[PDB]
């Protein structure tokens, strides 16, 4: 628990009917939960905070070229970004290779995705951090953050990030 | 489920592990079974598989696993389902959905290896929508 956090809570439980379909796997917080100040970089190497994302709503993602589910949902979640990003909301997708600083990098020009920045901690403590308050279970994982930095609701697999079900979620989420 | 019950099944659902594929079989359904394999030139899907593992909402599934070669597991966060899938042993836990939608499974936190990703995806749906995919998989999967 802590205060600040219930709000988040009050969120969960207005917008769970809509956790389904294919976003049906999250898992809406029941308790407050304010979530670790994840550190990492982004593509210019420059340091980042989730701290730094305060005051709009995030889709916090981790993902790893290794992890087939965690690449292949990566253009549902550009797509996500392309829709509704604004001064309410961000998607924030942190690659945790280990190995290889450029494959990543490479993935997603691939992919022509180039809505998502690029994220990144080399070594792998966000999941770590996440694990450790139990919200990390294996790849993908993705969380729903408020403004204030607290649990929304987290997935612990892959889904169709963009898909109306998902869209329709996000949006009762923020705004 | 309350833990100290012993959960009773309103249906049963076999999945066996390969390399590198599941397998469901439905005993109460007829005894049809099917393969469930990482689905392509489904665009514009990106994720899932030719054949899902079914199940009505709001009923407790029990689910039989074994593996047909090695050790398989089958883990499925939001349904509480972690357990190994292993040659010449059948073992068995118990789940219940209380949301329809689909529902895909993880890696494993460690990095593994090389075509080895074996994809589990269960669709929940309602009792009628689950009577009706079942007579359709009986002749189709027969």
């Amino acid at each position: 628990g802590d205060p600040a956090c219930r709000a988040a809570v009050a969120t969960a439980q207005k917008i769970a009917p809509l956790a389904h379909g294919e976003v049906a796997a999250l898992t809406m917080a029941s308790a407050p939960l304010k979530l670790p100040d994840l550190a990492f970089e982004d593509a210019d190497g420059k340091p980042k905070k989730l701290s730094d994302f305060r005051g709009k709503t995030l889709l916090v993602n981790l993902w790893a070229t290794w992890c087939v589910p965690s690449r292949k949902e990566m253009p549902a979640l550009d797509e996500l970004q392309g829709k509704l990003s604004g001064p309410n909301f961000e998607v924030v997708a942190i690659n945790i290779d280990t190995r290889d600083p450029e494959k990543p990098k490479t993935f997603l020009k691939e992919a022509n995705l180039t809505r998502l920045g690029y994220f990144n901690d080399q070594k792998a403590k966000v999941f770590q951090d996440l694990k450790a308050i139990g919200r990390a279970l294996g790849m993908p994982t993705s969380v729903l953050v408020d403004p204030q930095g607290c649990e929304i609701a987290t997935i612990a697999g892959p889904a169709e990030w963009a898909s109306e079900d998902a869209l329709k979620l996000i949006r009762a989420a923020t705004g | 489920f309350l833990e100290l019950d012993v959960p009773k099944a309103d249906l049963t659902i076999k999945a066996t592990g390969k390399q590198w594929y599941w397998s469901y079989a439905y005993p109460d359904n007829g005894k049809f079974e099917f393969d469930s394999l990482m689905a392509q030139d489904k665009q514009p899907r990106l994720l899932g598989v030719d054949n899902e593992m079914v199940v009505p909402v709001n009923k407790v599934i029990r689910v039989q696993v074994t593996g047909a070669d090695v050790i398989h597991a089958f883990a499925l966060p939001a349904f509480g389902v972690k357990i190994d899938a292993i040659p010449g042993r059948l073992n068995e836990t118990w789940f219940k959905a209380a949301k329809t939608g689909m529902f895909y499974g993880q890696c494993s936190e460690l990095s593994g290896k090389d075509h080895a990703f074996m994809p589990i995806a269960i669709r929940v749906v309602e009792d009628k929508e689950f009577a009706s995919w079942v007579e359709t998989a009986k002749k189709k999967f027969a």
